[PDB]
RNA sequence: AAGUUUGAAAAGCACUUUGGAAAGAGAGUGAAAUAGAACCUGAAGUCGUGACAAAGACAAUGGAAGUACCUCCAUUUCAAC
RNA sequence: GAUGUGGCCUGGAGGUUAGGACGAAGCUUAUGGCGUGAGCCUAAGAUGGACCGGCCUCUAGUGCAGAUCUUGGUUGGCGUAGCAAAGAUCUAACGGAGAUAUACUCAACAUGCAACGUUGGAUACUGGAGCGGGGAAGGAUUUCGUGCCAACGGCACUCGUA
RNA sequence: UUAAUGAGAUUCCCUCUGUCCCGAGUUACUAUCUAGCGAAACGACAGUCAAGGGAACGGACUUGAAGGGCUAAGCGGGGA
RNA sequence: CACUGACAGGGAACGUGAGCUGGGUUUAGACCGUCGUGAGACAGGUUGGUUUUACCCUACUUAGCUGGAAAUUGCGAGAAAAAGAUUAUCCGUGCAAAGCGGAGGCGAGCGGUGGGUAGUACAUGGUACGCUCAUCACC
């Protein structure tokens, strides 16, 4: 159901969302930070994004956003705080911490292994243009599934 | 400057202090192009080569006509923005890295390689002095390539009269460099009088049969 | 074919970039002179504010012969400085190498926290193997080696010297770690610059060691930034007529269609101030005393009411001048608080201009904030008299 | 902070004698140059003893030349958890050419910044009075000073802060207060 | 415009678990849920992810000859052969 | 430009030979082999689920890279341009899943932000040629109550002409 | 030829002024940074120059000279 | 006409319109003269007559981050360095001289940091200095 596979299966708990309603580029830059991460030090990266002590690095998906200084300690200059995504991801990783504690282990010790953002389909909308035009008003969903693993 | 982990794994492989094969250049009056033809040709053979006293290679004609060409070639400069233009080097050693890496396929890894190979430097900088013997490249040397009526040019003269500004710092600082080394050859002129007597009285102390081989092979 | 003026702005102080350091350094010093006694080249000071005088003028042949001018001024706080360090350069093919330094053998705190972002929670360890070194053998003999390059292979010798912030008891220099510059000795031989370097050691210089009262001096100061600025501020180009279609502050043409490219040479708009600048021929009017020493700065022969260098209400945004100070005639580059590095002159001092003998007649001490009409605080007493408040002081004191 | 300097790292014991050690070295400096000034201006002539002004905290209004205004507070310990002060807020210094239109709810947010810093709190509500009092000028009319009373209180341990105006005649002479 | 063309039967996913819900993780049905509902097959193009190859700036692609490393490929050989 | 080819290829027909649930067609390929080439054939699917290959002859709506080609889908630009006329909201309490949402250390700040509807209060605007109260034309349930927030109300919603 | 009338065309004078000499300072809304939302045009492939030839003005070709990679704000020389 | 030292001549797609402006030129309205039977014409006069788009690449201007000498790799070793049991096996000086001067432990030396005390110096709160006890190192 996922891309890849944990090592253990007995040692991982799973978490999916599609279409979740959140905006692919955004939420790609959101959940691919943690990736390595562990769990506990992965929400506590959100909680303080949405604090904005902390910023998202926004690498690809970030042609001509502004330059902040809390890209830095990600190797960037350029970062945003997308409080939509993070929420949802909080979401995401809140059910993933529950799967792993009704699979018997410590959600202290799980590190996430696995974090994969696809597009999802897009919903329409139009906006109207001078001269009588319309043109395209699109919503850009996307999908996100992670696992992790107990170190 | 080797980094640590150069200087570590050196000490752990326990290797000695190792030199490449270079062959050292002494420039003074040698022909600026022929000299560059000559040593890029090596280059290109793999040979590495430092080159010493650039600033006393030479050209043929006058001063002025040759500082007249290197004016013609500092005008030269790209317009819209000098910065990225033609970088005029006023150095004569430079000037011999110029002239020869115009000789060299420098658009290339490999002729990119063959100008990394070389070395190029005003005087003879201490780290060079005591290497080895220093070469001279005959087909390419004034007094055979220049009939001697016709002037000529020093390359250090013309640099600084085009903008090179250290001069002074190296004709002084080869002045201590031939004082120091004549200095070291006045002394130790007894050791090599002591092995010149010492030959000449082994050929009266060895076998006289190898004696006589020695003398019909010119050597006794 | 067509009319002809000249371009706009000095092509020669490109790029038009924020410069590298906030402080003024000199990108060369003056002609060393053998034949003259050793002697220090330069000296950091704090710009404080602005200030006129007047003078009678000595320059025959002039309409204000003989007649009083009044000038601008600029007033420069510099506490003394410390020399902690002696640096010999020797000369090579490709330029000037340091051959090395020697350290004093006991640093200030204010020359240590120059090596840190945040000292007061660091763990403070500057210099520290350094000195238990050097204390000993082993360091006494490093340092005569060292030295005894110097002698041998340098051709110039200068002092690292660095600012005392706790001297320049300043509340809006916010700074505490000192700033650092080389000092370079000129005149005399080698050994001699040695010598005096060696006797400077962990000692305090004053600025009137270094400068006399009527000479000049350069300035190496960075001048007052402006951030991103238009072409019309930034090189001086004309305003478009008010006609024009989606903007008149701009260079219509910026080239033509070959080169098919903008060159160089064409205004754009950028960074604007905040740029270093060595500033020659500053007549150097007064070097003053400390207040708590010579507490009558501003008074002259013919002014004898007794006043200091700071006016009335203190220099705005900057305080009170408690240390040493430098009058400059003129402006320098620059705002205030802002340290700046006076150099001795580079252009030749023959003039008769640059030679004259300046003597003060007065010095503007009025207050800067808003038409200062009183040079003293007692003047404006004895205009005002009696007010609301002192009458309620003296009651509030009979009870 | 630096790694050699986090609580969780040293913990408390080492934290409190690394800062003790600061302290003693200070203090050693601070007592050595106590005496030895003392004893250098009682051995001086003088001319010299008012050559020297105030170099060992001898003129009045002065601060302790020895050490920081600082290290001289006395650090009486933990502020309770419910605890009450009145003070002026100079609203005008933070409202300088502020666009009109925006000054009474810039006011707001101001001030719930001020008593946010004062307090340790982000949930800082405006009592109707205080509300009242800054709009009561209309939108570009804020007075440039309020006397507020800042209540903090508990409800992990939640802090929120109660502003509420305080009617003064005058604000000339009033600093900040402690009441109960 | 638009085949409802899931599957042989609806057997159309009880029940647990966390989430406000949508859903997720389990468990079940089924020969098969990459057969889960406008669901057979499921291409190209584009995108995500993991592993690897490296790689200055010669726009990239391309030709020809080698070489380094790989190779879920083919074929041959393995003793009087 | 002409012509030839027991030359290649595709959908059907008359023949003849085979294959397929022990897996047909289709689809995937660092999947090899064969052919100068058009292409053919094998292997492997951790693909698929029911038809179909070869050979001779017959037959045709029989081969695509481009026509500002037709239809569908995708795509860089791009989280970019921008969502700036009509002045404007603030505060508490209540309601709400929409919070005061935390690994250890940790008193609270520095680790759950931002946003809602109602009532009260404050502030402002419309300024009677009115974002007032009623009619024609046009519209036709948009009216009312309760409920509910998937989509829609180019931001949001607990609200709505949904 | 014509008094009166004219968002008709023209010249001069008084007044007046940032039209200009010659620009400077301030405001609102933008741009700019953030949250939410989110297009289009255009798009062979791509983009550093000098000269040379060449369909007689090259981003690609010949010979030189430059060129470390990635980015934010602008800008109108070129992309005939 | 006037000032001035002087008021030289040219090129850059007759440089430069997504830089402007739009007076001229060059649509449609209209008047005149001449021409034409006429519709209409004029190389003649006259008046009125929409100036669109940059967010892409490069160039230029400023403004951030960051690898890298085998220009990312090789382990592929070159110092504008020293001068020796092959840089090892001491330090100074001197010419790459001649020589010359220092160089199991306890104790000692030399110092770094703390106590006591005593002047003094420096711009005068803060460092250095003499004597003694402590520790620390290196020898
Ligand atoms: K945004
Ligand atoms: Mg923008
Ligand atoms: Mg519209
Ligand atoms: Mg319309
Ligand atoms: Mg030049
Ligand atoms: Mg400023
Ligand atoms: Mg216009
Ligand atoms: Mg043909
Ligand atoms: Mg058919
Ligand atoms: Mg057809
Ligand atoms: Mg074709
Ligand atoms: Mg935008
Ligand atoms: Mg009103
Ligand atoms: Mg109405
Ligand atoms: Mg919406
Ligand atoms: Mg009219
Ligand atoms: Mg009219
Ligand atoms: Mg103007
Ligand atoms: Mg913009
Ligand atoms: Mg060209
Ligand atoms: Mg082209
Ligand atoms: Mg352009
Ligand atoms: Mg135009
Ligand atoms: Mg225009
Ligand atoms: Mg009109
Ligand atoms: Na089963
Ligand atoms: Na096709
Ligand atoms: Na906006
Ligand atoms: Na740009
Ligand atoms: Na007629």
């Amino acid at each position: 159901h996922y891309s890849r596979k944990p090592q253990v299966s007995s040692k991982s708990a799973k978490a999916k969302v599609s279409d979740l309603r959140c905006h692919y580029k955004n939420t790609f830059e959101t959940a691919n930070v943690i990736n390595g991460m562990p769990l506990r030090k992965a929400q506590q990266l959100y909680r303080q994004v949405l604090a904005k002590t902390r910023c998202i690095p926004f690498k690809r998906y970030n042609g001509k956003i502004g330059r902040t200084a809390q890209a830095k300690e990600w190797g960037q200059t350029k970062g945003r705080w997308p409080r939509k995504s993070v929420v949802a991801m909080m979401s995401l990783l809140k059910n993933a911490e529950a799967n792993a504690i009704e699979k018997g282990l410590d959600p202290n010790q799980m590190v996430i292994k696995h974090v994969q953002v696809d597009q999802a389909a897009r919903m329409r909308r139009r906006t109207y243009r001078a001269h009588g035009r319309i043109t395209p008003y699109m919503c850009s969903p996307c999908h996100v599934q992670l696992f992790m693993s107990e170190k | 400057f080797p980094s640590r982990k150069d200087a570590f794994r050196a000490q752990r492989k326990g290797a000695k202090k190792h030199r490449p094969e270079i062959i050292v250049i002494d420039l003074k009056d040698h022909v600026l192009g022929r000299a560059a033809a000559v040593v890029a040709k090596q280059l290109l053979l793999g040979k590495k080569i430092t080159v010493v006293r650039c600033e006393q290679l030479n050209i043929a004609g006058t001063e002025i006509r040759n500082k007249i060409k290197y004016l013609q070639y500092l005008r030269k400069r790209k317009l819209t923005n000098p910065t990225k233009g033609p970088f005029h080097h006023r150095a004569p050693s430079d000037v011999f890295v110029r002239t020869v890496r115009s000789m060299l396929p420098r658009y290339t890894k490999r002729g990119m390689k063959a100008l990394n190979s070389l070395v190029a430097y005003e005087g003879i900088p201490p780290n060079v002095v005591r290497t080895g013997g220093r070469v001279v490249i005959p087909r390419a040397q004034r007094h055979v390539c220049y009939r001697s009526e016709r002037p000529y040019t020093v390359l250090g003269n013309m640099c600084k009269h085009v903008g090179w500004k250290y001069s002074d710092v190296v004709a002084n600082l080869e002045k201590a460099r031939v004082e120091k080394a004549s200095r070291h050859h006045e002394k130790q002129a007894k050791l090599r009088d002591a092995w010149k007597s010492a030959r000449k009285e082994a050929l009266a102390k060895m076998p006289k049969h190898n004696v006589e081989v020695l003398k019909k092979f010119g050597y006794a | 074919c067509k009319f002809e003026h000249p371009r706009h702005g000095h092509l020669g102080f490109l790029p038009r970039k924020r410069s590298r350091q906030i402080r003024g350094r000199a990108r060369a010093f003056p002609k060393d002179d053998a034949t003259q006694k050793p002697h220090l080249t330069s000296f950091m000071v704090f710009k404080a504010g602005m200030t006129h005088i007047v003078r009678d003028v000595d320059r025959p042949g002039s309409k204000v012969n003989k007649k009083e001018v009044v000038e601008p001024v600029t007033i420069l706080e510099a506490p003394p400085m410390v020399i902690v360090g002696i640096v010999g350069y020797r000369q090579t093919p490709v330029g000037l190498k340091t051959i090395g330094t020697v350290w004093a053998h006991h640093t200030s705190v204010e020359f240590r926290r120059r090596y840190y972002k945040n000292w007061k929670q660091s763990a403070q360890l500057a210099f520290s193997r350094q000195k238990q070194f050097a204390n000993t053998k082993e360091g006494k003999v490093a340092e005569a080696r060292t030295l005894n390059a110097f002698a041998k292979k340098a051709s110039v010798i200068r002092v690292i010297a660095h600012t005392q912030l706790r001297k320049l008891r300043n509340h809006r220099v916010g700074v505490k770690k000192a700033h650092v510059q080389e000092i370079q000795v000129n005149g005399g031989s080698v050994a001699a610059k040695i010598a005096l370097a060696k006797s400077l050691l962990e000692k305090e210089v004053r600025v009137d060691s270094v400068f006399q009262q009527s000479e000049a001096c350069d300035v190496c100061s960075v001048t007052k930034g402006h951030g991103t600025e238009g072409v019309v501020k930034r090189w001086g180009v004309a305003c478009l007529p008010r006609k024009t279609h989606r903007g008149l502050r701009k260079v219509a043409c910026i080239g033509a269609w070959h080169p098919a490219r903008v060159m160089y040479t064409v205004a754009r708009a950028g960074q604007h101030g905040y740029h270093h600048r060595t500033q020659l021929n500053k007549k150097i009017y007064q070097i003053g005393r400390s207040v708590a020493v010579e507490p009558n700065q501003a008074t002259t022969t013919y002014d004898l009411t007794a006043k200091t260098i700071t006016p009335m209400g203190g220099f705005v945004g900057y305080g009170t001048v408690r240390n040493d100070y430098v009058m400059l005639k003129g402006s320098v580059s620059g705002p205030r608080r802002r340290v700046m590095t006076l150099r001795r002159p580079m252009a030749p001092q023959t003039s008769r201009q640059l030679k004259e003998k300046i003597v003060l007649k007065f010095i503007d001490t009025s207050s800067k904030i808003g038409h200062g009409r009183f040079q003293t605080k007692k003047e404006k007493n004895q205009w005002f008299g009696p007010l609301k408040k002192d009458r309620i002081r003296r009651e509030e004191r009979l009870r | 902070t630096r790694a050699g300097m986090k609580g969780k790292v040293l913990g408390k014991e080492k934290k409190a004698a690394i800062i003790d050690a600061r302290k003693k070295a200070a203090e050693s400096r601070k007592n050595r140059d106590d005496k030895r000034w003392k004893r250098v201006l009682a051995n001086m002539d003088e001319e010299k003893r008012k050559k020297f002004h105030g170099v060992g905290n001898t003129a009045k209004n002065s601060r302790v030349r020895g050490a920081t205004r600082a290290s001289l507070l006395k650090r009486t310990g933990r502020k309770p958890d419910a605890v009450s002060m009145e003070a002026t807020i100079h609203l005008s210094k933070l409202l300088k050419k502020k666009t009109f239109s925006k000054r009474a709810p810039l006011a707001i947010k101001r001030i719930k910044a001020f008593v946010g810093r004062l307090m340790k709190t982000k949930d800082n509500r405006i009592d109707a009075s205080l509300n009242t009092y800054i709009w009561h000028k209309g939108v570009k009319g804020v007075p440039g000073r309020v006397r507020v009373l800042i209540q903090r209180k508990s409800e992990h341990k939640h802090f929120y802060t109660v502003i509420s105006n305080v009617p003064v005649a005058s604000f000339k002479g009033l600093t900040t207060k402690t009441v109960e």
